[PDB]
Formats: C-alpha cells, sequence, structure tokens
RNA sequence: CUCUGGUUUCUCUUCAGAUCGCAUAAAUCUUUCGCCUUUUACUAAAGAUUUCCGUGGAGAGGAACAACUCUGAGUCUUAACCCAAUUUUUUGAGGCCUUGCUUUGGCAAGGCUA
C-alpha cells in the first residue's frame, strides 16, 4: 500500500544532504517576524500592507480620516511627533496603536 | 549503609547517658563510630546511692547505650 | 529500605511517642529518624515505669533499644 | 469541600493535614529572565504529581500562561500560584506554595507582588545566555526584600545539542555563571554569609524540556543506588570544584594526576550526560539498545519507535526520575516559614516587630489573631468578581466568617479606610483548578471571595472586635517607575460608564497601573512600556468593558527642576494679610536625590543620626543639617525642605505651631509643580523668613497651606527652571554581525551606546545603551525588522535627565506636526503638555507672585 | 562507551533540519500535496530583484494567505469509492499498461 | 516453565470540527460596496450551503503466511558458598533474701552473689 515509513538516521542524513539545494538552512522562526500568517491576517483586518506583504480589499468599510470633526481628543495641537507611526508598529501592537481593532490577531513574540 | 549515627551536633557537649543495668553516667562527647560506640570525657558514674564518682575519659560500647540526653542546648 | 522506615521518616517534624526496651515513655517532637531507628527528639515529656513524669529539652535514643513508636494519625491516609 | 478534582499521586486529605503543620511548608517564588524555562519546570512538576496531565510531544503544555493573550503571544503576563506536595530525596513529603512569575522586564510588578508573600526565591538562569538584565534586577530586588535566594541553571542541554562544547568548556561556562551570580549578590548585599555554590547545595542543574533536574547530592544518590556502598553526601561534597579523581588509590585530590585528568564533576556528572544524549540522538538504531541495557533502562518497542526529541525526554525521565534535587535545595536553604516569619514582619509590618502583635505574628501560630495580607486580585473568567489572593500570617481564615478589611490609607487615627465584609468561600489554588476548602491556617496562601469591594491594590484582613491596635502592612515598593502614558475615550460617549467600570477593573488587576482623570476630563493611564500597555488595552477592550475605545498616541511624563538658586528671595502673604512667608530655591547636590529615593536616609531617623549623615557625607554644616523639615511629595522624595530662619528673628515655638501646615503646602506644591503640573525633582527649598500671626484661628487651615504652595511655586519659577526627561536603559542581544546595525538604529533615535561585549562561551553579543523614553516608541520593532529578527532588545526605566532645551522661552515657534530640533524640545514639551492638562497656554514667572 | 561516534554531528544537525527531515518515521503524502517552493515564496524577497518578480512574490503570498484564511474543516463522509464500484461492475476490467500507452488511449477516447 | 493478542492484502457498514488535508479546487445563494444602461465582479471582500480530489478510527466479511520477538498474563527472589556484641532462627539479663504495699494471690525498692 505504500502508506507509512520509518527510516534510519544515516538515510535521513544522506537525503537531507541531497535535498540541501531546496532548503534555506534556517534554524529559527525569528526570520518570519511580522511576516507570518498571523501578521498577514492582522494587516488584512486593519487594511494595511506590510512593505513586502500582500494587499487585499478593505475587510470593513474603511473609516475616512477626513470625516472626523476635530474633537478635543483628536486635537492635532497637543500631539508630540518624534517618529512616524509606521504600519509595522500597529501590526506589532494592534490594541495600543489602533482604534477599533476587529478580527486582529496577536503575533507570536520573540523565541 | 555502614551509616554513621547523626551525632556531630552533640560533639563536645555535656550529656546524660542511660545504660543497661539501670546504670547512668554523665560526660562530654569526644567521638563516636558507626556502631555508636562513644568516647566520653570527664565522665562521672551516678551511683544508685545518689553518690557520684569521677572516672575520667572512657569508652562506652554502643551496644549497651539505651538513651542519651543533652545537658546543653544544641 | 523498608516500608515502615519510609513512614517513620515521614513523621519527622511531628509529635510522636516512644517506648524503650525498659518501658520509659518519651513524648515530643521527632527531629531526626535514622534508617536503623535511631531517634533525635526535643521538648520531651518522659513517663517512667513508676508513673512519675519529667521534662527534657533534647534527647537521642538508639534504634535497637526502642520497643515501639506511636505516630500521628495524620500519616494514615 | 468534596468538589471534584483530577487524580493525584498524593491526596487532598494529606495536603489538608500538612497545611496545619507550618514546619513542612515552603513559600517559593520562581523568577528569572524572559523565556528561561520557569513555566515548563513548573509544568513538569505538575506532571510528576498529577499523572493524568501531560505536556504534548510537539507542543509544550504550560499549565501556567493560562490566559488567551499569554497563549497567543507566548510570553507570561501574569503570575500564577500553585500548591503541590513534592517528595524529598530522603522520601519525605513537603508542601510547596510556588508562585511562578513572568519574565518580561515590563511585568516586574507581578514579581514584586509574588515576593511580598514569598519566603524564598528560585532564580532560573539559562545555561547558554547566562546572566541577563532581568536576572540582575531580580537579584537586586530579592536581596533588598530580604529573601533567601537559590539558583537553578536551566537549559543545560543547549551546551550539548546547540553549542556542543566539550565537557571541560561546559564546566567552565557553568562555573562562570556561578561566579557572576556570586559577584552580583556580594555587590548588592553587605552580608557575606549568602554564597552560592553547588557544593553547599544552593545551585541545581536542570533541563526542563527533557525533564532533567539534579544536584550533586541527587547524582551521587544515583551512583549509590547503582552501587550501594557509598555515602552520597560525601560524594557530592567532593564532586564539584577542582577535585581531580585518582583511580589507582581511589581517592580525590586537589592536585591533578597525569596533568590530563578531568575534574570529578566533568568525569562523573557531565561526561556520562554527554554520552547519554549523544547515544540517544546519534545512534538510536545501532548502539542505543546496548547503552540502555547498561543503564538498566527498559522501554517498549512502541516507546523506542518515537522521534528523537520525545525519545530523549523519555530516556532522560526513565534514568533520572523525580525532581528531588529541587526539593532538597528548597528544603535546605529556605525558611520554614516559622523561622522566616520574623524578618518578614520586621520588613513589611508598619507597626514594627517590637509591637505585641509583632511578637504574636512572629510566633506564627494557627491559634491567634487574624492578620491575613492580600496582594493579588484574580478575576473570574466572566470578569465580574475579583478574588483576593494573599497569605495568612496568623490565626485561621474560616469560610463565612465576617472579617475587617483595611486598605492602604488606613491608620490608627483615621479608621475610615476599613470595612466589615463577609468571606464567602476559600480555595487552595492549583494553577488551572481551585480546590475549595473551608478553613486555612496561618502560613499558607489563600484565595478569598467576598472581600474585593473595599480594596484596590493591597490590603490586610483582620478580625472585628479584636486587634484594635492593628496596623496595615507596608504598600508594595516597586522595582521601577511607570512612565509611559496614554489617554482613553469611548467611541460612543453614551457608553462611558462601561469604560469607567473597565478602567476600575484593570486598575485592580494590574498592580502598578495608575489610572486618573485630568483637569480637562481626560482619562490617562500610566504603564511601564509598549507591551504592558498593549496587554492592558486588550484586557480593557475585550475582557472587562465590551465597548470600543479610542486611544491617544503614547507619551511620557516629565518632571521639573532648577539649575541654579533663585534670582531673588520671594515671599507671600495670607489672605488675612498676616502670616508672611519668604523662601528661596536651589539645586541639590549630586546623588542626594538618589540617596533619598533609595532610602539611604529616612526622615524617621533620629535627628542626631540624620544630622550626622548630612554633615559627614554632603559637607553640610550641622546647623542646617539639623533643620530638615520634609522630603518632597512623599516621605521619600527627591526634594528637601529646610529652614534657615535664625531664632533671633522669629519664635521657634510659633514656627513649630505652623510647621505642619507649611509642610503640607510644600508637599502639595512639589507634587503638582508650576511648569506643567508634574512632580518637582532634585530641589532644595530653604525658608529664609517667616512672620507668623499669633492666634490659631488667624493662622493654620486654609490660610498657610495655599500660601505655602504659592511661595514654593514662586521660588521654583524664579530659579532657572528646566524640564526632566525619563531615560530607558536598553540591552540588545544580537549576533556578532548585527552590532553595526544596532548601532545605526540606536543612533537614529538620540540613543547612546554605553557598551558592547561578547557573551563568553556563546556566539552572541550584548549591547547596552541609553535611549530617551519618548523616542523609545517602536524602537524594538524597528530593530527586529531591520535585522530580520536576529536582534532582540529589552528596555527598562533607568534615570531622569534634563531635556536639551530651555522650557520658559517664548521666542521659539512650534509648528503643529513637525519634529522639532533639539534646542527647543523643552519648550515644545512644556506647551503641549500644558495643553493636554488643560491649563493656561503658558506660565509667567509673576503668575503666582502676589505683587501683580 | 565512546563520547562521540562518526554519526553524532549528523544526528545533531538532523535535530535542527527542517520538516520532514527532522523526523524518523511518518506517513506518505501525494506528489500533488508536496509543494517544493512554498518556503521559497514565504521568505523575504532577495534584494535587488525586478519589479515583476517582486510583485509575483507578493501575489503568491496573497493567495496563500487567502487560502489559509478561508480554509474550513472537512465534513463527515461515508467513504464511497467510485473506482471500487466500477471494478465491482461487469463493464470494467483491470490491467497494467505503460503510462504513455494509456495516455494515447485516453487521448483517442476523448477525441 | 505456559495462554491470549500477529503481519500483509481485497472488499462492505458506520462515526469523525482532529492542520480529519503541515495541501487546496469548483458551483449556488445572500450582503457589501464597485461602475450600472440592457446581459453579464477573473482582474473583489464577508457569510451560508453543496459537490469533487484526498485522509483517520471502529465494526464486518474474504484470502496469504508466521505462529510466541514484543504486548501482557498464569506463574511474586528456587537453589550453589559463607554469617551475625543496637533493632528477632545461638545471645552471658541468671537466681535468691529482706522490707514496704496489697484481702490473699500478686507489685515496687535495696543487697548478696561465682
Ligand atoms: N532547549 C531548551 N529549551 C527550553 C527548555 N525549557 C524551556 N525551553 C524553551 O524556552 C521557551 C520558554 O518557555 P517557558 O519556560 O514556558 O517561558 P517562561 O519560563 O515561563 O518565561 P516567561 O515567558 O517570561 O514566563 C520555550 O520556547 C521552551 O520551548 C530546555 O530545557 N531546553
Ligand atoms: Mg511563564
Amino acid at each position: 500500500t505504500y502508506q507509512r515509513w520509518q527510516f534510519t538516521l544515516p538515510m535521513m542524513s544522506t537525503l537531507y544532504r541531497l535535498a540541501n539545494q531546496l532548503l534555506t538552512d534556517l534554524v529559527d522562526d525569528n526570520y518570519f517576524y511580522l511576516f507570518d500568517l498571523k501578521a498577514f491576517f492582522t494587516s488584512k483586518a486593519l487594511n494595511m500592507a506590510i512593505p513586502g506583504g500582500p494587499k487585499f480589499e478593505p475587510l470593513v468599510r474603511d473609516i475616512n480620516l477626513q470625516d472626523e470633526d476635530w474633537n478635543e481628543f483628536n486635537d492635532i495641537n497637543k500631539i508630540i511627533i518624534r517618529q512616524p507611526i509606521r504600519t509595522e508598529y500597529k501590526i506589532a501592537f494592534p490594541y495600543l496603536y489602533n482604534n477599533l481593532p476587529h478580527h486582529v490577531h496577536l503575533t507570536w513574540y520573540h523565541t | 549503609k555502614a551509616h554513621p549515627p547523626e551525632l556531630k551536633k552533640f560533639m563536645d557537649k555535656k550529656l546524660s547517658l542511660k545504660l543497661n543495668g539501670g546504670r547512668h553516667v554523665q560526660g562530654i562527647l569526644r567521638g563516636f563510630d558507626p556502631f555508636m560506640n562513644l568516647v566520653i570525657d570527664e565522665c562521672v558514674e551516678m551511683a544508685t546511692s545518689g553518690q557520684q564518682n569521677n572516672i575520667g575519659m572512657v569508652v562506652i560500647r554502643g551496644n549497651s547505650i539505651i538513651m542519651l540526653e543533652a545537658l546543653e542546648r544544641v | 529500605i523498608g516500608v515502615p522506615i519510609k513512614v517513620l521518616h515521614e513523621a519527622e517534624g511531628h509529635i510522636v511517642t516512644c517506648e524503650t526496651n525498659t518501658g520509659e515513655v518519651y513524648r515530643g517532637k521527632l527531629i531526626e529518624a535514622e534508617d536503623n531507628m535511631n531517634c533525635q527528639m526535643s521538648n520531651i515529656t518522659v513517663t517512667y515505669r513508676d508513673g512519675r513524669v519529667a521534662q527534657l529539652e533534647q534527647v537521642y535514643i538508639r534504634g535497637s533499644k526502642i520497643r515501639f513508636l506511636i505516630l500521628p494519625d495524620m500519616l494514615k491516609n | 469541600m468534596e468538589q471534584t478534582l483530577p487524580v493525584t499521586v498524593y491526596e487532598m486529605d494529606f495536603l489538608a493535614d500538612l497545611m496545619d503543620n507550618s514546619e513542612l511548608i515552603r513559600n517559593v517564588t520562581l523568577c528569572g529572565h524572559l523565556h528561561h524555562g520557569k513555566t515548563c519546570f513548573v509544568d513538569c512538576l505538575i506532571e510528576q504529581t498529577h499523572p493524568e496531565i501531560r505536556k504534548r510531544y510537539d507542543q509544550d503544555l504550560c499549565y501556567t500562561d493560562i490566559l488567551f493573550t499569554e497563549q497567543e503571544r507566548g510570553v507570561g503576563i501574569k503570575s500564577t500560584p500553585v500548591t503541590v506536595v513534592l517528595p524529598d530525596t530522603k522520601g519525605k513529603s513537603y508542601l510547596f506554595n510556588i508562585m511562578d512569575t513572568p519574565g518580561h522586564v515590563n511585568f516586574s510588578d507581578e514579581v514584586t507582588a509574588g515576593l511580598r508573600i514569598s519566603d524564598g526565591v528560585v532564580l532560573f538562569i539559562d545555561a547558554a545566555e547566562g546572566v541577563m538584565l532581568n536576572t540582575e534586577r531580580l537579584i537586586k530586588h530579592a536581596v533588598q526584600e530580604r529573601l533567601a535566594v537559590t539558583v537553578c541553571i536551566n537549559k543545560i542541554d543547549r551546551l550539548i545539542l546547540e553549542l556542543k562544547l566539550p565537557p571541560t568548556d561546559a564546566y567552565y561556562k557553568l562555573r562562570h555563571i556561578v561566579d557572576e551570580v556570586n559577584g552580583l549578590i556580594s555587590m548588592y548585599s553587605t552580608d557575606e554569609n549568602l554564597i552560592l555554590s553547588p557544593l553547599l547545595g544552593n545551585v541545581c542543574f536542570s533541563s526542563s524540556q527533557y525533564s532533567i533536574c539534579f544536584t550533586l547530592g541527587s547524582f551521587a544518590k544515583i551512583y549509590a543506588d547503582t552501587f550501594g556502598d557509598i555515602n552520597y553526601q560525601e560524594f557530592a561534597k567532593r564532586l564539584w570544584g577542582d577535585i581531580y579523581f585518582n583511580p589507582k588509590t581511589r581517592k580525590f585530590t586537589k592536585k591533578a594526576p597525569t596533568s590530563s585528568s578531568q575534574r570529578s564533576f566533568v568525569e562523573f556528572i557531565l561526561e556520562p550526560l554527554y554520552k547519554i544524549l549523544a547515544q540517544v540522538v546519534g545512534d538510536v538504531d545501532t548502539s542505543l539498545p546496548r547503552t540502555l541495557d547498561e543503564l538498566g533502562i527498559h522501554l517498549t518497542k512502541e516507546e523506542l519507535k518515537l522521534n528523537i526529541r520525545p525519545l530523549l525526554r523519555l530516556v532522560c525521565k526513565k534514568f533520572f526520575g523525580e525532581f528531588t534535587g529541587f526539593v532538597d535545595m528548597c528544603v535546605q536553604h529556605i525558611p520554614s516559614p516559622k523561622v522566616g516569619a520574623k524578618p518578614k514582619i520586621e520588613h513589611t509590618y508598619t507597626g514594627g516587630v517590637d509591637s505585641d502583635l509583632g511578637e504574636a505574628m512572629s510566633d506564627c501560630d494557627p491559634d491567634g489573631p487574624l492578620m491575613c495580607h492580600t496582594t493579588k486580585m484574580y478575576s473570574t473568567d466572566d470578569g465580574v468578581q475579583f478574588h483576593a489572593f494573599g497569605r495568612v500570617l496568623s490565626g485561621t481564615i474560616h469560610a463565612g466568617q465576617p472579617v475587617k478589611v483595611l486598605g492602604e490609607n488606613y491608620t490608627l487615627e483615621d479608621e475610615e479606610d476599613s470595612q466589615i465584609c463577609t468571606v464567602g468561600r476559600l480555595w487552595i489554588s492549583v494553577a488551572r483548578y481551585h480546590i475549595e476548602v473551608n478553613r486555612v491556617p496561618a502560613g499558607n496562601w489563600v484565595l478569598i471571595e467576598g472581600v474585593d469591594q473595599p480594596i484596590v491594590k493591597t490590603a490586610t484582613i483582620t478580625e472585628p472586635r479584636g486587634n484594635e491596635e492593628a496596623q496595615i502592612f507596608r504598600p508594595l515598593k516597586f522595582n521601577t517607575t511607570s512612565v509611559i502614558k496614554i489617554a482613553v475615550e469611548p467611541v460612543n460617549p453614551s457608553e462611558l460608564p462601561k469604560m469607567l467600570d473597565g478602567l476600575r477593573k484593570v486598575n485592580k488587576s494590574y498592580p502598578s497601573l495608575t489610572t486618573k482623570v485630568e483637569e480637562s476630563g481626560e482619562h490617562v493611564i500610566l504603564g511601564t512600556g509598549e507591551l504592558y500597555l498593549d496587554c492592558v488595552m486588550h484586557d480593557l477592550r475585550k475582557m472587562y468593558s465590551e465597548i470600543d475605545i479610542k486611544v491617544a498616541d503614547p507619551v511620557v511624563t516629565f518632571c521639573e527642576t532648577v539649575v541654579e538658586t533663585s534670582s531673588l528671595k520671594c515671599f507671600a502673604e495670607t489672605p488675612n494679610k498676616k502670616n508672611k512667608i519668604t523662601m528661596i530655591a536651589e539645586p541639590l547636590e549630586k546623588g542626594l536625590a538618589e540617596d533619598i529615593e533609595n532610602e539611604v536616609v529616612q526622615i524617621t531617623w533620629n535627628r542626631k543620626k540624620l544630622g550626622e549623615f548630612f554633615q559627614t557625607k554632603y559637607d553640610w554644616d550641622l546647623l542646617a543639617a539639623r533643620s530638615i523639615w520634609a522630603f518632597g511629595p512623599d516621605a521619600t522624595g527627591p526634594n528637601i525642605l529646610v529652614d534657615d530662619t535664625l531664632p533671633s528673628e522669629v519664635d521657634k515655638a510659633l514656627l513649630g505651631s505652623v510647621k505642619d501646615s507649611i509642610v503640607q503646602g510644600f508637599q502639595w506644591g512639589t507634587r503638582e509643580g508650576p511648569l506643567c503640573d508634574e512632580l518637582i525633582r532634585n530641589v532644595k527649598f530653604k525658608i529664609l523668613d517667616a512672620v507668623v500671626a499669633q492666634e490659631p484661628l488667624h493662622r493654620g487651615g486654609g490660610q498657610i497651606i495655599p500660601t505655602a504652595r504659592r511661595v514654593v511655586y514662586s521660588a521654583f519659577l524664579m530659579a532657572t527652571p528646566r524640564l526632566m526627561e525619563p531615560y530607558y536603559f536598553v540591552e540588545v542581544q544580537a549576533p556578532a554581525d548585527c552590532v553595526s546595525a544596532v548601532y545605526t538604529v540606536l543612533a537614529r533615535r538620540r540613543g547612546h551606546v554605553t557598551q558592547d561585549a561578547p557573551i563568553p562561551g556563546s556566539p552572541l553579543y550584548t549591547i547596552k545603551a541609553f535611549i530617551p523614553a519618548i523616542d523609545s516608541f517602536g524602537f524594538e520593532t524597528d530593530l527586529r525588522t531591520h535585522t530580520q529578527g536576529q536582534a532582540f532588545s529589552l528596555s527598562v526605566f533607568h534615570h531622569w535627565q534634563i531635556v536639551p532645551g530651555d522650557p520658559l522661552d517664548k521666542s521659539i515657534v512650534i509648528r503643529p506636526l513637525e519634529p522639532q530640533p533639539a534646542p527647543h524640545l523643552a519648550r515644545e514639551f512644556m506647551i503641549k503638555t500644558r495643553r493636554r492638562k488643560g491649563l493656561s497656554e503658558d506660565v509667567s514667572i509673576s503668575k503666582f507672585f502676589d505683587d501683580p | 562507551t565512546p563520547l562521540y561516534t562518526d554519526n553524532t554531528a549528523n544526528g545533531i544537525a538532523l535535530l535542527w533540519a527542517p520538516r520532514p527531515f527532522n523526523l524518523r518515521s511518518g506517513r506518505t503524502r501525494r506528489a500533488l500535496d508536496i509543494p517544493l517552493v512554498k518556503n521559497w515564496y514565504r521568505e523575504h524577497c532577495p534584494a535587488g530583484q525586478p519589479v515583476k518578480v517582486r510583485v509575483s512574490y507578493q501575489k503568491l503570498l496573497k493567495y496563500y494567505v487567502l487560502n489559509a484564511l478561508k480554509h474550513r474543516p472537512p465534513k463527515a463522509q461515508k467513504k464511497r469509492y467510485l473506482f471500487r464500484s466500477f471494478k465491482a461492475t461487469k463493464f470494467f476490467q483491470s490491467t497494467k499498461l505503460d503510462w504513455v500507452e494509456v495516455g494515447l488511449q485516453v487521448c483517442r477516447q476523448g477525441y
């Protein structure tokens, strides 16, 4: 039936060496920080694009920032600007930098 | 096995020793072995009469040791 | 190592009663119990064969010269 | 009780029996750096005592990190208590109350809360990384909180399967880690009786993932079990530390024979471990059956069919057995706590050990007055009602028994911060399930229901109609300062009450969270950092209040100081036009603020010792040194209040009469501050003159306090004012290559690299730097994304520094949405924080002066 | 017992080899079900590449994310086998032929 | 010292929200905005159903060879040689007299011994 197999370690080593040209030689998932399925889900939900990531249609009807009418809260005259809040910061900390984070996924921290 | 009795705590302390035969002596612990044989210094025999007599430094065989009681705080 | 011995070591730190081969009865806290049944105890009440009591701070009894020990019922479970 | 519980090797009846005997208890706190194995160690202990529960093969169960956010993020967020009955190497059983704490430097408040009720600390150190930032800080905190500290060197398998160091070099690495720990302990503790070394039994070696845990004693016990004619105690006494074995004479010597023999440790402990691991992971199909035959391990064919990692776990478990070394360590080197009660009462209790209740509690008997102390508040899954988790230092808690709960503001004079409550139920909280009980004696940790209403952060529970002379335990002293600040608002204002309820609940939950309402009706929250605030917002938005909330961009809290004495001596007069005060301000000397904050001085000191210290250390004349009145906003603040008024000009009795009012005004003024209404740091306020009205109804009360505050404001404003910024201390752990990238990223954000060194025995580097807190936002994600994840960094508040600009300058012009250059950052921050608070547009140095 | 053998470093490397080369037993997948370049297009695009290949990376990521997001668990069936029923019938018979021969046969049959 | 349980292969019945599948299609309906004029979202998102390519588990039937490795169980250290001055198959703790107590019987103390 050719259903299941159980190899020996020398066999596995030789097969790994032969397949070497198809494998990236990565030992950790730190490479995929903000580049994994959860980060992509969060970007799609918030309607934003990671620099190298995909880009979808707005999941929910986007809120126009020109619609809000200058309350005391969003008074631009109190803000202190040091570094622009890039999309990456919001993707990394969805609940602290966004308003109305819906269907947003928490991204695995350091390993 | 071939264990020591845990008596380091009692080393160089004054003790009261109850021996078989209804015999009782008092003295300072100077050492021991795995059989609980003791070296007792400045030993005193407490005769059944009530009278006490100084016998000096002595060996007590662990075999015949019923009980010991410290006369000090350990 | 014997099953009763393990249960004895379990009673270390508890109040126990000990009768010797000569029938003196010592009640107080079990500090240390050795494999051979050698017993270090503290704050003792001793009840002699005539019935009289006394009080001792610190004692150590040889295992061989122990007839038996009474342990808490806290252990039975 | 009688509720349903999972099957256990021990029994709840025996556990209940044990709790009564306070000599077989051990209150332990598992603490250490992030991701250093604490949770998996605790889970393996739970697996040992609970055969049914298990840790998955491919995935690691935690049995802590229960929260949804913890499970998703992978980082412990909240401390978790466990109560187990662990067996000792001798075969005896003890009760362990283990509080497993989180590791991230942002959640040190959880660690402090655990320490308050713990009696011993177990510090988990990774074998590869070694000492790190949080381990240093936790050693400092423990030795300052007066706990007994022991160490578990975890992840020892990284030296074999990742670095594959030779056994001698692995031994050298472990010795170096021990040396670092000893150096830190000696630095932070004057007493030298506390020395860590595996020979004494203060250090254990563990690999939690593969279920390995041993001390020299336990491994010698394994040797003795195999061959029954050795004293494992002596064997362990001789194994570690430069003791070469000699087989011709079968004896151990400090002098190496043959100049090539390995130490006894490398020969007996490390080398066979290397052999076992290598045989399992390299020759599972050729010689592993023979090796297992030699070791005596027998495992089924289905068992040896497993993959390499589960097979390693299984073989190591079969070879070693239970975590008896950990129990040996804890039992031998941690108070009872009948023994450890006395230091606990001495340090925490506000009424002092000498008090009659102090002695009654130091005795720590189940039969006595009730003096429970609650430091944690755990919410039910539904998020409606909180249960108070604490420790019982005396007496016995009974279910349904009415109790008296005292909050932090309670004092023996103002007995209004108390309330009579009725305890509903009691639990002995195992991590994931709570064994309900009906009573708890002194010396145990307890969950309490029905006492949550009158307490916010910390409280003490006693009995009514007894303990009239009862005083509260000191409030928690935290390891850091919460600086990051955010503002919150509901999306639909019709749902404000829900948001307020959620704010109250999160304030209860997070020990060091500070929620407040500003003058302009803005709800502000203070947190330690980005991840802390993100977790807080997630909880506030999903768990407690089910509404949608707008959050302002993060900002920090500044302070106000002076850089030179006041230009002129200023004064004010009460509305009665009597009771004139006259003050001057100046800057303190270097380090005096640090001394005051860190308690090198105490205003409670006798004036003799206070003057002695001030004269001898900071070159103060005794006349002034004996003139101290107050220490800033709190009893320990970085500002001082002295009076130089000679007795020839004023009546010292009258000044003593008005001393309390003047001090209250001074403290309030220092707390608020004129510039932007924020704390005033590092300032000396000297009362140069005071003319006091004679009649008590002419002075005191509402007359002096506002006048004193106004005089303080005037003196501060006259003295050249400046703002003070908070500065984080960053510690990146990056590969040997990415150091330049870290340098670039830091340089981009006003950072300054203090140092960059390698990690001996590891291929990585540690870069230590300083970064302004306001610019720190997004820094860690910037670094990680630029480096492709190979660089990681943790940041913690370090100190206050002066902002580059001059705040009280009106020449500068600020655009609304532009990053200002350095020279007027002070002015920008001042005006914008004034706008945030809702105060006037700016301040004039004559605003609080009476003349204009 | 020797400290190390000739196949110790190989086993230690296999410990960190990517799936499925870290296993020593398992099941048999389908040639369709084995994708060779999913790990290639899940990574950051190599530096200095043309815009067309960059956008190709991004779009492959987009569709991968869409599948992962829209996936639903499979339903419960009764395991009925079309070709088993065919073979049970009398209209069909079993035999072994060269794949190219059968390909020509089916081409003609479709025509 | 013995008794179960085997392995492969073909087919049928039924349960499976477990990544049933470390991979991934199609159709219909609804809402949404697209853009709309008559028909028509490949170049667009959400939700629901259904169908196909593929799995597990359990039960049943067939037909091909191995029959005690392992899983356990019945059956729980069987014996060749040497041994006990602190905890049982070698233990020298052995006796008598007087006094006191006790209704007597019986119990406690001292001495004598070889
Ligand atoms: N190699 C190796 N890794 C381990 C070992 N123990 C734990 N780990 C890994 O270390 C990481 C940290 O796991 P935890 O112990 O659960 O984290 P923690 O100790 O609770 O630390 P916090 O997250 O701050 O609470 C996990 O990814 C584990 O797989 C070990 O013994 N050896
Ligand atoms: Mg944890």
